[PDB]
């Protein structure tokens, strides 16, 4: 797995170089920045059920196919999985957002994912729009804390857009 | 690769488990940390010339059979390679700064580090000297908390190569 | 027990190795929160048992049918059992806070969470909407990063009741 | 496991309390003396190998007989089972000494091992000699560092030596 | 999906071994119980739209607040979907009748029944009570061992739900 | 495992013997009892999380030290623990009302339990209790089914109270 | 794994529909046949060896290259894994035939075996014409059994036919 | 030891289970056919001592060599086994019968028979023999189900000697 | 296949390792062995027909019944895979004696030998008693080394068919 | 494992010594008398099954209560776990002959053999028996071989019996 | 696996004869040429270290790519992957060398390693020299042994080249 | 400990086997060889006292600068041990020579031999110049077979060294 100052460090290396001063101020900003991803981290995993079952629930009264018999959300053991994978993706893309790369996201969950749901007969389309789904929730909680000190995040807030965005690209 | 922030994901994710109030933290002391770690990587960057030149010199005055006629430190191609590998543990010093964790050393100095020595007949002795003597001179060149950082990860090569 | 430091000494011991910088930086920060914690715990400790009273009343407010005759919120004992269930949740957010990470809240209520609940025929739902009032009184008691603190040990537990 | 913190948790919660002043003020303590316990824990790490190499060459100059034919510390073999001992005991009471509590090393170390070596004829008191040197040197690391800020850490200096002296009484 | 018959041959079949008398007593008991069992879906089936409305009728007496503006029971998508899952577990409970075992149910309502209730917010008991009232109708519809037939399934179902 | 006609057959081979009359009238009575014997255990099957949840009240109403700070059903994880225990008893004592043979209650469950729960710390006595409150509720429901033919089922009573109180005597 | 009544009920869940008349006919004259496909399964299970053994017999006398060196029943290895083969298939035939469903036929023994056939230089069709001389035999046994009430077995000896030829089919 | 009753609770419990309505179901098929099987039984140890007798000789009548001198059917002994033998098959056959299941002979004889056979030199051929000869004899003695129940178990060991 | 080198070197490679002074000292066995193993080789081909031919003719006189109508002695048929079988298990002591093992043997007799036996109805008596005569006659036609390695063989057999 | 070579290795090594002339000696021995010793080994491999069951026949017409019901030789499976004892047994000491030592026999068979037996009410000096009389068959083959060269093999014939007597007195 | 004389059987097994005078021939050349083979592999055994180590040191020097940073022997956990591919090849050569035949080296190395590599992105042609490297050295070892009776070993030099050009082609 | 007979029984044995010729005939080498081996054994034996001596002083001459103060060939108790050690690969060369064997290296020598040597600093290379001269010594008072087993487990020492 890496993270921001990893994937540098991998990128220097292959030019045989200490990091540059460009790469090291990259780097510099991540660290002063970084209260603020650990106040965005924070609004994901304190409110994760949340997102979860707003963005459930936006779903099946979009898609109400999926909650009838021959649908891919019915019986309850469907639901249950496909509950179980918005849980999975969130968590991943959280870590992402941690680490300031996408590497964990894509090497421990979207590879090889979109196959797995052709195979098992899963609309991909409709995994795609949970994860949107799940964005949006997930921003909105970004953006609205409590008691948090106010500012500017939204260079963070369209981070945390692009590993959603990434998951649903990937599956989709 | 090891730093603080991908140990406390794997933590996380061992567990099958969001990041709780436990590994922020964690990540906290690591940016913390940074603003130390990273003056000690810029004093160790600026001055790599003099501590890589300096340090193959003090590996041929403690053992000085090395420069005679059939020995490893005798001479261009056999001089050029003990630079290069003492510039490798600096390069991966800071890296290692940096980075908030030992995972560059781990990765690329450490993993095989035995086997590989053992094969090219290379003595760990000459490069631990190397590293004292760029200790030596770190510490003229910062202080408190950046020279603490600095020589963590000098130590942690020493330890890796004993 | 689920601290930062219990956390990295499982860390370095899974892999048969000494502490490094990666794990003292990341105790560092537990360490760096202590003062933002316990000032938290303290506020909490203090006002707890109003905070407990406000909370199940809260219940009640939101769930009137409990308190008539043949509800699980009618009787003196069963209001006891609320006020002490509160008081414990508290108690746990108020040793998390002071202990550096969920192991409190982990091992003594949501190990085994639902399972007692169901078999007892509690709602998740009285102690969510027990813990959001608490929460509402805890955020003009506290601000900066003791409220943070404080508001992620709150958030965690009707996380684990969802 | 347990630290210090967790230790007293567990104390206020068989009593059905709150953590009382006197508890939050030994902890309030370890907090304000934790940056020294670091550099403590950082003395004994940066210097791990010297401390069991320093140990074992006294350990041999004072029992010559462990490193004779019949002696448990000959062949290779038994030298490096020997040396492996040291080194895992080392690193419990390190462990132990970032948590402030010593149940880490009583639980994956101490627990049964004198059993252990009583089995297989080791001589249980030249173990615990060999812990008393590492005590020996691993606290004059701790004395001894390089450009560390001037003070006193007498206290956490006694601490380390009540953890080798825990892992020696528990051996011999 | 488990009956009887599946059962048998998984047992013959963990042990690489060809089904014997053992085995066919068994399959003959499931033969022998059908009459019973499909007299029981017959009877079910027939009435399934007076015991569904009669069942959520039933949900609305027992919990009146269900019905109030902002509640899990107010407007006709939140009563059309409780019909629905009602006739759901009726559909599952005929389909086990005439399959010779719970292996409808286990598939199609039990697997996954308490993560699905939880994130929707769906409480057992309005489905139990459901249930127990339908086992009331039920009651007059029936008898003998065709009525033992269908209260194992309507009793399977509350026993799942608690 | 053994069952009532099993456990008959075992002994007539110890004699080297066919079974006898008696022995094969026993088996006939046991066979003539058998669709009362399947009502029993019908009777604890479709009332198992009742049995357990009633009996599990009762219990903490009389002893109620077990669910305070530094009692064996403090905190959440010990009280599930706990209420897994009256399950699995429960489970395997109407697997022996099935079987007419307590054989697999004692092997499979029975078998070294009160030394576990002596290491363990847990209050053999209060474990007792919970079975004898199990067979008052369990009893309860065999004595009480909707619209099964009415008759004497005293002795199948008897039986299933001689399978709790074997569980009872067993861990006490 | 399905059987008969299995089947109907998921192809009913994909239609949102209660078992239909039609439906429920089949699943009433599968168990008005019943105790006669007892018998037939019964009739393999009773003379399974001899199965095996005559079918084995007639396809070494067809087919002699196969127990000459070089052929695949040959050496004694191969005729070894030969035989147990033809057990496995019949095993799984007489399953189905309990179930009134190939399922577990088609998931547990037939799905990719010929292709492990294919890999190894197995030849498919000799394989086949087994599975066929076990069918032969089989249903000999199936209407030559020993003191059973007379009647007409021809729709489950069609049926049982279907399960050996999918297998014969599925293999060449 | 197998029975239809043992099994079913093998298979509940493999799973964590308690008993439901698939198992009393296959409980009931071998209650239902208890009648029939302990009429089966009933004759075969009534008839137990011309049984073995004409199994015995039918055994010389089929392999005369047997009773030469230097032969395994010469003398009192070998004959006394004989005897011996057959009378445990038709014993355990009973068993079988009245247990619900083919687990009495599974368990005392099928259970190492190859391995027992082969040191002790006993042809499996002189068995299947005697159990022909057996299953000849009981076809006049029973009719309908009771045979059916006879032949299973008695085609069983023709089938664990094969 | 099993023979001194393939084995040594088996074990060699379990262990990661080269071969050593042990494996080698244990492969000049083989070799060392080879020109007693090679001479009874040829003995047992040049007198292979009349060996075969006699040691069916043993197992006839042996086991007379064999050779009656009906028996699996009778006929063309019976009477020529007989001398087909003899013929195989001599052809593999050949290739056992030159290939420094057992391996032949185990290979393409041994694995699965009592399975195809138990379902062709092959008694391993005919087979004992062959070999046992061809014992007798290799007894005349070597001595020493030669004859030890034969009988070793010819033994295994013997062993593997008990 | 040891071997007799291996076991004068330990015991000189214990000395600090290379190997004596005595040891040399005794080594010499065995290597002059190693073609005796193989051919010994021999006939207890090329005899191995009939050692087995002329040592069986024996003991159950000396001891006919082992083959009635309730003995330990009854039914098949306890006859069967008997003789695969029997075979163990005889294939451990036949190690030892080839080694020149007891080691493997102790390490690998006898250690901790009559606490089990006495745990499974199996009678320790009817293994005895079996052992002693496997030992009696077995010289018999050792004595009497095919077309061996003539000579004395009494010292190895007294070891092979040693190894027998330590089985045999350590079960009983 | 198979040797020379395995390999000869596996043949005359095949056509159902006895091995041919003219398969003895060479299989009694093999055994009177045994004594140098054994030398051979000797040479290869006592000199292993030896011969990987200037096999790589003029890798590396021939291909200095290898070596810089993006190189496939760099860091060092790669160059210790490098030398442990190049020791396991070299250790089934002299497998093969023993056996007289590359079955082994075939099964248990050579099978699928190119694949391998070309999904590692490791370069095989570099592998390949590496291995016509390790040849020279071992055949310079081979040819120079020290107190060796003298004679000509081109035959079996030959066949040891084989073993490794086989190896190198199937990687390249 | 690894001998050719211990390896051949742990071969058996693992496989639930009686030795059969396969094992008996590599054990055969083994015996053979051991007149050579016990000739080798004896040499290295009688001249221990001198190949010890001069192969410590050859360490000296290869590296002069370890016999200066404060090196590791300085002093009489560093010049001890280098006796004692060299005494110490040569018993158990003469050990394995006489076991049949490289056990006796494996276990009293090569196991933990890099993490023994890396604790007390010892170059492997002093152990590998001192047997090279063992070696270039034991050359010329031995020939043949002696030799090469001498040069074997010499050789083998080198490579464990390497
Ligand atoms: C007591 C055991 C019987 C007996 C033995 C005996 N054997 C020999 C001689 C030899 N035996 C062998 C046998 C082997 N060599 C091997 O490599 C293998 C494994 C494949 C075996 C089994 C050999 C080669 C010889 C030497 C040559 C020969 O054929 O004689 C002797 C003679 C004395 C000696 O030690 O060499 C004796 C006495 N003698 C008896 O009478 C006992 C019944």
């Amino acid at each position: 797995m890496q993270d921001a100052f990893t994937k540098a460090i991998v990128a220097a290396d292959l030019r045989g170089s200490f990091l540059s001063e460009q790469e090291l101020n990259q780097l510099t900003n991540l660290v002063k920045e970084s209260n603020k991803r650990l106040d965005a981290v924070n609004a994901i995993t304190g409110n994760a059920a949340e997102i979860i079952s707003d963005a459930a629930h936006k779903l099946f009264a979009e898609q109400t196919d999926l909650i009838r018999p021959g649908g891919n959300a019915y019986p309850n053991r469907r639901m249950a999985a496909c509950l179980r994978d918005m849980e999975i993706i969130l968590r991943y893309v959280s870590y992402a957002l941690l680490a300031g790369d996408a590497s964990v996201l894509e090497d421990r969950c979207l590879n090889g994912l979109k196959e797995t749901y052709v195979a098992l007969g899963t609309p991909t389309r409709s995994v795609a729009r949970a994860v949107q789904l799940m964005k949006e929730t997930a921003i909105g909680y970004v953006n609205s804390p409590s008691g948090v000190t106010r500012g500017d995040c939204s260079a963070l807030v369209n981070e945390a857009a692009t590993y959603f965005d990434k998951a649903a690209a990937s599956i989709a | 690769m090891k730093t603080v922030i991908t140990e406390v994901i794997a933590s996380a994710d061992s567990q099958g488990r969001f990041l709780n109030n436990t590994e922020l933290q964690a990540a906290n002391g690591r940016f913390q940390r940074a603003t130390a770690s990273m003056e000690a990587a810029r004093a160790l960057t600026s001055n790599a010339d003099s501590l890589v030149k300096g340090a193959v010199q003090e590996v041929y005055n403690k053992f000085p059979y090395l420069t005679q006629p059939g020995q490893m430190g005798y001479g261009d191609t056999n001089q050029a390679k003990c630079a290069r590998d003492i510039s490798h543990y600096l390069r991966f010093i800071t890296y290692s700064l940096v980075a908030g964790g030992t995972g560059p050393l781990d990765d690329y100095i450490v993993a095989g580090l035995r086997e590989v020595n053992r094969t090219f007949n290379l003595s760990p002795s000459w490069y631990i000297e190397a590293l004292k003597h760029i200790k030596g001179k770190v510490g003229s060149q910062l202080s408190g908390q950046p020279l603490t950082e600095a020589n963590a990860y000098i130590d942690y090569c020493i330890n890796a190569l004993s």
